[PDB]
Formats: structure tokens, sequence, C-alpha cells
């Protein structure tokens, strides 16, 4: 259907000297319009994983383990 | 001969042929002709 | 969050608008800012403040200034008030129940006049954009929009249904036929602007920029183009400024008429117009010395028919007026001036003498105002309120009733404070003077002349109140003690620069003083120690505030931003940019680190000191907010501004082809319906007239767009485009081709729109029969055969008629050019010099070629 | 030269100038001298703006008159007011409306009062009228109005006068080839108008 760019311009016109509203709105549209850092399966009768976050915690864990050794 | 611009300054002469006078244009057509001239400048 | 809101607004009696008078002297409806307040002239108590039902500052209040009221107008008998505002909207209210009946937005800028017409049900409105709109009240609809003026409607005058006459802020007066809504007659009244208009039925009167008042004779039953309204002569006034309201009356009991011209400044020139008997018996006296010269003298009328009268003055600048009359000795005139005050004057006149050297005011409503902008506001513990003015009008209002109960006279006073027990006011003035007042007794406890060498700018008490600090523009601050209730100057700190704000901490700890040299200095009160210097604001710096914990200060300035400073090390925290003109004042809450800042661009703003957000953006004032003051406990805040206002804040789709096909079917259905009606008429006129058809009513869309069916089909045939015209004509079947031929056959009888669409008719018709030629020549009907013959004859006659004059003009114009040539071309008999002469005199055009 | 304060430089003379005597009544006649040549400057601003404002008053009266004529009908005095004010779109409208009603009703091509009003206009008026006809003739749409106006000028004026008016060859040489272009186009329309005649001879052969 309609473009991610068209939906992004619509989301910016939706969200619109306060600061925290802009911090919240920017973080919301970033984690919404970034679909390649979640993983979605297809329900045979859906966000099923967070690959980059799981990767960075799994490698920071063994990084501090390696520095400890 | 081709219809250039007007040899006066209270006149607006389109290349169609239709010469309009600024004293006879209403303010709606004044704004509209100004925006149309802005388009033909911008291209 | 526990947000703020507005409880009540007051301090204004007469604002930037007009006034209407209602009979019982009588009462008066006038404007406060964005709400209208009614007053009884007799006593002067505020008997009504008709306001909008939504508090400005609530959840649904929109993010802009509220619409300032700019024109009051009243329907007396049916009891309505049509009021109009600065965005253009018009609210019509019933004065019994005080609700809004009608909303009439309509305009694009602020509006300048209203008028009810035919007494009820019709309202005409003129605005600062040059339109003037008629509204019906039984239909809630803008009926007509009279649109030919150029700047801004300054006045008009209408009678019912036929004639309006307006005059605008260009030099022009215009007369409008309200049946056609086209302007009929336009004159240049005055060479600059034209600010006035009044008329008693024969004579019309206008005024422009400077003292030249023009009399006109409108003859409504005239027939000439220029001459429905003629000019009959000018005269002078005593004011060289803009006369900007003229108004007439007919007093009864003989019959007489009076008109006033109010001016810009301070003065209303009143005039008696005389009567026809003294016109007739005064004509001969200037017709003495007995006639070309006497006719020139009789033509050069104004001073003749008009008689000046008692020129009523006032103390202040005059904003609006209106009167009433009895007996011709009670010209009783109410007058709202600019510095908020209404005044009820009344001039008597014994029908020959005006019986006074100068007129007399019988009432004056001025108690609930200030006459100047309040340069300093203050509050009690919680009960009373202090307003400080330039005329001297210190006023002690109270919160629970919004009435000034106590008022004094000080001078050009810019800062003030209470005293910590209550019932006592300290104040400093713009010259070197300080003053002390109280609440129970009279004005002056004592004044201190030579309290400072120059303009005082800010004072502050200590939290116990026994010791106060005064900083002044003589580059000094001074300290004063209270000895027993008198002031004791003991020490004085001279700086290098004009100190313009002081403050102490709320726990006797710091003395922060704001200099003109872009900085503030924080001292210790117990040592004059020069603790800190806060720097980097980059313009001279206004109000400071110290927090309740004495840890965090605010710093406002004319740099359009307030800075938050941590007072322990003098380190900045934020530099948040508010307020696009200038932050005049900034004040904390009692117990929190939240604060308020009111600014020079008609807005107060609520902030927090932890996240440094803007909690709220309060938008009720109209102009420069000069001061604000917070309650000592609880935290409701008052703000006072330049618009003389003081307000409280508390807590809470076809295409071508099928368009042409449906147009063709309804058009030819109407056409042959009317032709059957005509055949019925001829048969019932050629036979026994006992019956006929009843009526074919014309088509809905045809009478809706006001077009004959040939014109309707002709403009949709125009509105298809040339790229899809050969497709639009190819889509349609042969039955639509036959009725297209009927359409062409009818349209070349109306020879007006045949000749204005000849190549379009030719192109479409020839493509149609060229494409459908195989079926057309197999149709067998003599009706279509005669149709094709008739179309052929009329079409070819039109085409040969236009190429006849084309060929005529070719031969005539080349004859003209050739006889000019053989008159004075040149003389060469030699062919080589002739051809070189023609090659040098030819027309050249240069072209960009590719090699 | 002499200059005034800054605006309104004066023409002065050719060379140097030790002279200014301005001190008559208020500041009446000013005198200023070069080496030899004098200058006597006139007066105060008291009538050269009065004649400007009264021609503004006259112009805004006759513009309203032209609007009233264009509304209520009355094309002849509307034509001469549009020609006096030089309002060219209004001139095209009054000529187009009068021409269309001339086709409607019934030697004479407009109504008789209007083409007599065309017959009695002078040289600079008919040169601006023929310039208007010149740049209307460049359309293929607005060209019929231009041809009717050219025709009534030609048949109501004197041809020797029309030739010897200064400027009437750079116009008629501009609009001979456009009329020839339109003659070719309308003649081809008459040429391809005979498919109706061919269709009629087939429809008569049908029996």
């Amino acid at each position: 259907a309609g473009s991610q760019l068209k939906n992004l311009k619509a989301a910016l016109k939706a969200r619109g000297y306060d600061r925290e509203e802009k911090k919240k709105a920017i973080a919301e549209i970033r984690e919404e319009f970034n679909p390649f850092e979640i993983k979605a399966a297809r329900n045979k009768r859906i966000a099923v994983g967070k690959p980059g976050i799981s990767k960075q915690i799994g490698e920071e864990q063994r990084k501090r383990a390696f520095e400890a050794r | 001969y081709n219809v250039g611009k007007a040899e006066k300054d209270g006149e607006i002469r389109l290349k169609n042929g239709v010469a309009m006078s600024k004293e006879e244009l209403t303010r709606e057509d004044k704004n509209r002709l100004r925006r149309a001239l802005k388009r033909k400048r911008s291209k | 969050y526990q947000r703020f809101e507005q409880a009540a607004a007051f301090g204004v009696i007469a604002s930037n608008a007009n006034c209407v008078w209602i009979p019982a002297p009588g009462q008066l409806i006038t404007s406060a800012l964005e709400d209208v307040n009614i007053w009884d002239i007799k006593t002067g108590d505020l008997v009504s403040k008709l306001s909008d039902g939504l508090p400005p500052g609530a959840s649904d209040a929109r993010g802009a200034k509220p619409a300032e009221c700019t024109y009051l107008e009243a329907h007396k008998d049916t009891d309505l008030l049509a009021v109009g505002y600065a965005d253009g909207v018009i609210k019509v209210w019933d004065l019994m129940s005080k609700t809004v009946l009608l909303n009439f937005n309509g305009h694009k800028a602020a509006i300048t006049l209203l008028q009810f017409d035919g007494t009820g049900t019709r309202l005409i409105s003129g605005s600062k954009d040059s339109n003037i709109i008629v509204w019906d009240l039984v239909g809630e609809v803008g009926l007509y929009k009279l649109r030919s003026h150029k700047d801004s409607i300054t006045g008009f005058w209408c009678q019912g249904e036929d004639w309006l006459i307006s005059t605008s802020k260009d030099g022009m007066i215009k007369l409008w036929d309200l049946k056609t809504h086209q302007c009929i007659e336009t004159h240049i009244a005055h060479t600059g602007e034209c600010w006035g208009l009044a008329v008693k039925d024969d004579l019309l009167i206008t005024t422009g920029t400077d003292s030249q008042v023009k009399i006109w004779k409108l003859d409504i039953e005239n027939d000439k183009m220029g001459g429905k309204l003629t000019e009959m002569g000018i005269f002078e006034k005593q004011s060289k400024q803009r006369g900007l309201k003229i108004e007439f009356i007919t007093n009864s009991s003989d019959k007489t008429s009076f008109f006033y011209i109010q001016n810009a400044d301070k003065t209303i020139e009143t005039f008696r117009i005389r009567k026809e008997e003294e016109i007739a018996r005064g004509l001969k006296k200037r017709e003495k010395r007995l006639l070309t010269e006497e006719e020139i003298a009789k033509s050069i009328y104004s001073s003749f028919i008009l008689h000046p009268f008692q020129t009523i003055r006032s103390l202040y600048k005059i904003k609006s007026a209106s009167w009433t009359t009895v007996s011709s000795s009670k010209l009783e005139l109410v007058l709202t001036t600019s510095s908020n005050t209404i005044e009820y004057y009344s001039i008597p006149y014994e029908k020959r003498d005006p019986t006074s050297p100068a007129p007399l005011k019988t009432h004056t409503i001025e108690l609930q105002g200030q006459r100047t902008d309040v340069r300093s506001i203050d509050i009690s513990d919680d009960n009373k309120l202090l307003a400080t003015a330039s005329n001297g009008s210190l006023k002690i209002w109270n919160i629970k009733t919004h009435k000034c109960i106590r008022t004094f006279e000080c001078g050009y006073a810019l800062t003030c404070k209470f005293l910590p027990g209550g019932l006592l006011v300290i104040l400093g003035t713009r010259n070197g003077e300080l003053q002390l007042f109280d609440l129970a007794s009279s004005s002056l406890l004592d004044t201190i002349e030579d309290a400072h060498d120059a303009a005082i700018w800010s004072l502050d008490l200590t939290s116990d109140g026994k010791r106060l600090v005064t900083g002044s523009a003589d580059k000094t601050v001074k300290f004063w003690d209270f000895k027993v209730l008198k002031l004791h100057h003991d020490t004085t700190l001279e700086l290098t620069d004009d100190i313009l704000c002081v403050r102490v901490s709320p726990d006797d700890r710091y003395l922060a003083i704001s200099l003109l040299d872009n900085t503030v200095k924080v001292f210790f009160l117990d040592s004059m120690k020069f603790y800190l210097s806060l720097y980097g604001h980059k313009l001279p710096v206004l109000s400071i505030d110290i927090s309740f914990d004495s840890k965090m200060i605010i710093t406002s300035s004319a740099d359009k931003n307030i800075k938050i400073w941590g007072l322990d090390f003098g380190d900045c925290h934020k530099s948040l940019f508010a307020h696009q003109d200038s932050i005049m004042n900034v004040k904390f809450l009692p117990q929190s680190h939240n604060f308020f800042s009111c600014s020079k661009d008609a807005v107060v703003k609520y902030w927090d000191g932890e996240k440094f957000e803007c909690i709220q953006k309060l938008y009720a004032h109209q102009s420069e907010v000069w001061a604000l003051a917070v309650a000592t406990d609880g935290g409701f805040v008052v703000s006072s501004s330049h618009d003389h206002s003081i307000r409280i804040w508390e807590e809470t789709s076809l295409k071508a082809g099928e368009r042409l096909m449906e147009a063709l079917d309804l058009g030819i259905a109407e056409i042959e319906g009317l032709e059957a009606y005509n055949r019925d008429m001829k048969l019932w006129q050629r036979k026994k007239l006992g019956e006929a058809p009843i009526k074919p009513q014309g088509n809905a869309v045809l009478i809706a767009v006001n077009k004959t069916p040939e014109q309707y089909i002709m403009d949709t045939l125009l509105r298809i485009r040339m790229s899809q015209l050969e497709d639009a004509l190819m889509v349609m079947p042969f039955s639509y081709v036959l009725k297209f031929l009927k359409f062409i056959d009818t349209v070349m009888q109306n020879k007006t729109l045949l000749h204005s669409h000849l190549p379009l008719i030719c192109k479409n018709l020839f493509f149609i029969i060229k494409f459908n030629h195989k079926e057309l020549v197999s149709q067998k009907n003599e009706e279509l055969k005669l149709q094709i013959n008739r179309v052929k004859t009329e079409l070819r006659s039109a085409l040969k008629s236009t190429e006849d004059d084309l060929g005529f003009n070719v031969q005539g114009l080349k004859f003209v050019k050739q006889q000019w040539n053989l008159r004075h071309n040149y003389e060469f008999v030699d062919e080589y010099d002739q051809q070189e002469k023609e090659s040098n005199s030819a027309r050249k055009r240069v072209f960009g070629t590719v090699i | 030269d002499g200059l005034i304060k800054c605006l309104k430089t004066l023409d002065g003379h050719n060379n140097r100038l030790w002279a200014l005597s301005t001190m008559n009544d208020g500041d009446m006649i000013v005198s200023a001298d070069a080496d030899g040549v004098f200058q006597f400057w006139k007066d105060c601003t008291e009538q050269e703006i009065e004649e400007e404002q009264e021609k503004a008053k006259l112009q805004v009266e006759q513009e309203q008159s032209l609007q009233n004529y264009m509304s209520k009908g009355d094309w002849t005095n509307a034509f001469l007011l549009a020609m006096t004010l030089d309002h060219p779109m209004r001139l095209f409208n009054v000529l187009k409306r009068a021409l269309g009603e001339s086709r409607s009703r019934q030697e004479v091509i407009f109504n008789e009062e209007l083409d007599q009003a065309i017959s009695i206009l002078n040289d600079e008026q008919l040169i601006l009228l023929m310039k208007r006809c010149r740049d209307w003739n460049t359309n293929a749409k607005t060209h019929t109005i231009a041809q009717r106006t050219i025709r009534c000028i030609l048949m109501h004026h004197n041809i020797a006068k029309l030739s010897e008016i200064p400027g009437m060859v750079k116009i008629v040489d501009a609009i001979i080839p456009y009329t020839q272009r339109h003659f070719t186009r309308v003649d081809n329309l008459v040429e391809q108008s005979y498919i109706l005649d061919y269709a009629l001879v087939e429809m008569d052969k049908l029996f």
C-alpha cells in the first residue's frame, strides 16, 4: 500500500519551548519506523524478537568476560 | 511580430494577446497574475 | 499537574472600542477587553459584565490572543446586542439571558462598524478589510458582500433595501444599489483618508484628515450617473486632527437637528443645523450690496446652513461618544475617553444662548480604573492588592470583590511594596522621591523628597520588613530602616553603573542587584561582601528572583530569554529562550521551584525549575504585561498590563465522452420537450381551444446554472480538452451522434454563440460525421436529411461570412502599405542598388543553427 | 547645479555657480546664477499637486462611468470611455459583446452608433486601437473581433489619412501575415465543410 515516506510525513504532521515531548516523539517514531531491528514471523492461525539488542547484550557480556579473564 | 510585454507600466500583456490594465484588474486577479508571473520567473 | 486558570479580570471600564447608550440618566454598554460590561451612569456600579462562557486559560482555550472587542452596537426594542471583535467575528446576544445567539465570522480582519437595519432581522457590518457584508438574522447567513472599497470601512449609512452609502480609509465615498450589489457612484471625498459620515436625509456630511468638513447633497431620485450625490461646499473646524465620528439628531418639540464631530484629541465640536426659515431670511443679508459676484458669494453655503455650538472639551483623549436630547436644553452626551473613564456631560441651550461659557459634566465613572498603565502590582498576605500608576492613582483593590476600596495620589510611580503587617504601602517614584501610605488613614504618612538623585527603579523589603533596599538610576543603592513608622537612611552603596533592579533572598541572606551593565551582582547583606557576579546576558537585565531555599535565581532581560543560575557557585543551568519581545517580570511560586514570567508581548508563561519545560502558556492579555505578583501562601498569581487590565490566575468521477453524453441527453430532452410544447401551443391555437399540455417545467440543473441547453452543452463541449476530444467523440454511439446533430442544428439558429464557437463546432461536427459516415448515409429519414441540409447552409454561410472580411482586410491593409510605399519609399532605378537597399532595410531574425 | 534637501536635483547650468537668492515672500521666486546665465524658479507646492488630484478625481469618476455602462449595456459610450482610459481587456469585452449582439440582431457591422463612434476618433486613438487589433490578431480565437474592428476602420476612415499617420506601417505589416494565416485556415474549414454535401448526395442515392 502507501509508502513508508508518506506514512512518515503523516506521522510527523501527527506528532507536530518544551523538550521532553520532542524527545518522546522522536524516540517513538524512530523505534516505530525502524522495522529492521525487530523480527517478525507470520502467524499461521507479529514482533517475535529484537535481533540487534539481543546481539549487543550477548557480545557485551562476553566482552566483559574476556576483559575479566 | 509576436506579442511581447507591454510598452507601459500599468499594463500587463500576456503572450496570448490579452492585454490587461492594472487599474482595471481587481485585486484577486492582481494577486493571481503576480503568482503566475512568479511561476514563469521560477521556471 | 494542578494547572492554572483565570478567575476574574477587572481594572478596565472603557477600552479600545465604541459605546452604546441605553435609555432608563440611563445605562451604558461599553467594552472591556474581549468582554462587554454594562454600567448605570446614575451610581456607576458594574451591573453586568457579559463575557464568554469559557475562562481564558482553560483546557480548550486556543493558542493565541483572545479577540479584542472593537465594536458595540445595540438593537433597543427587540433587545439585542451585536458586538464585533478584532479577528472579524460578530457575536449577537440577547441582553435578557446574556447568551450568544449568533456567530457571524465572515470577515478577514477587525471590524469597524455594525448597524441594524429595518429595525430587526438585518445587520450590516464593515471591517478593516474593505468588504461590507449584509447578514440576515432569521437565516444566519451572509446575504450579500459589497466589495469595491480599497482600504478600510470608516462609515456607512443605509436605508432598508435599496441604497447604502459607505466611505472608507482611502479617499472614497461610494453609493451602493443593494438590488444589484454593484457600486453606482464613486467620488473622492478628501485627498487623504475619509474618516467621517453622517446624514440627515437632505444633507450628507463627511470629514477627512484635517478640519476640512464637506457637505454633500444626495438626491436619491436622480437618474444621471454622476449626480446621485453632489458636493455643495466645505468649511473648517478648530481641530487640525482627524475628525472621526459625526452623528445627528432631530430633537422634537419644534423640530431641530444637531450633529457632533468628535476629534482625535480631547475635543468634540458640536453644531446646530438651522432651519429653512432662517435660511430664507438669511439669504438676503449676504445677498446685500446690490450679480455674477453676488452669485459667486452665494455659491461660496456651509457657514450659512451650519451653526457652530458649544465646543465640549475633556481632560483626556477622546475615543467615542453618543448623546440623547430633550427640550433643546438637555443635549446630554456620554463620552468614553482613552485613559479608561466614561463621562456624562450635558450642555444646556435656551434655544438662542447655550447658557454657559463651557459645558458641564454631570457624571463621571472613573473609580475602577487607573488612567495609565499599571507599572507595579502587589498583593497582601492574601486579601488586598496594590496597583501603582503614573498619574498618582495608587489603588488598593481587594481580591474577594475586585473593587478599589482605597486610592491615593503619588506621582510617576513605578515600584511599590506592602509592609509585612499589612495595611501599609511603600512606593518609589520616577523622580527622586519615595512615599509611604497606609490603608485606614489618609494618604501620606511621609514622603521623602531627595530619596535619590535620579529615577528610582526597584525596591525590596526584607522578610521581616524592618529594612528595605532602594536601587535607582543615579548609580546608587540605599538602605533604609523603619524607626518609630519613618524611614532612616543609614548606608548607601554607589556603583559604577545605573542599578535597575534589586532583590533580597527570602531568608535575609543575599542581595542580588541587576545593573544596566548587562550583569547582576550578588552581595551578602551582612557584609556588603560581593559574593558573585553573574554575567553574559548581553542586554540590560530586568527582574531577578531568588528561590525559597535561597539556592536558585532567575534572571530576566530584554534579550528575550531568562537564565537560571545556581547561587552556590554562580554557575548557569539553563538559558531558555522564551518570549519574543522582552521579559518584564519573573517570579517564583511560594514553596516550589516553579515560576512565572510575564513579558512585553502580552503573555505570561508558567515554567518548572527541574525539567525546565514550559508548563503553561497563558494568553489572556492584549498588550505589554508590565507586572505580576504571586500570593505569599497558596499560590494564586495576579498579572497587570498596559491595556489597563488586572487579572487573577488560580489553580484548576466521469470523463470526457460520458460527461458530453449525459449533457447531450438532458439538453436534447429539454430541447425537444420545449419543441413539443410549442407544437402543442400551435395546435391549441389553430384548433378548438379547449385543451393543451399543462406545463413542461425547465430542468433543475439548467435553471440552477442559469443556462439555455445550447449554452450548457456548449460549455461542457468547451471544457473537454483537445487531447481527448477525438476520444470523447469516438466513445459516443450513433444515437448520441444523432442528438448531437440536433444540438448543432439548434445552435446555428442562435447566431450569437454560433459565431463565438465556429471552429469548435466545425471541428467536432466534421469529426463526428467523418467518423460515423458509414451509418449516417444509411439512415433513412427526411427529418435528418433536412437537418443536415440546414446545418450545412448555416455553417457554410457563417464561414464564408468570416472569410469575406478576412480577405477584405488582407487586400485593404496591403493597399494601405503599398500606397505608403509608393508615397515615400526611395528612389532607386538601378536594380543592383535597389536590391542592396532592400537587403539592408529587410527584417532580420537570428537563429541558432547546428553544424 | 542646485540641489534641495535630499531629493529633487535641479538642471542647473553648464558651469560653476556662486549664487542663491531665495528670500522672497515665504520662499517665493528663487534666483540662481552661473557665470552669466540666470534662473528664476517659480513657486511653492500649491497647484501642481492640485491638478494631479483633480485629474485623479476625474479619472475615478469616468472609471465608475465605464463600469456602469459596461454593466447596463450601452456599448458606444462604454467603448469611448475604455478608449479614453486605455483599458484594453474592457475594450476587448465591449467590442466582443457588441459584435455578438450585432450577429444576433438581423454596410454596418457593429451597431450604427458605435461604428460612428469609431468613425469619429482621431489619430493617436486609432493608432492605439490598431495596436490592440494587432495583438488580438495573433490569436486564432480573438481574431474575429480584430478583423471586424479593422474592417470598420478601413471602411469609415480615409485611406490616405490611415497611410500617412506616423506608425501605421509597422502595425499593418505586422498584421497582414496573420490575416493571411487565418484566411488559409478558414478557407480550409470551408473546404472540409463539403463532407456534409457528400453525405447528402449519398443520402439521396439511398433510394
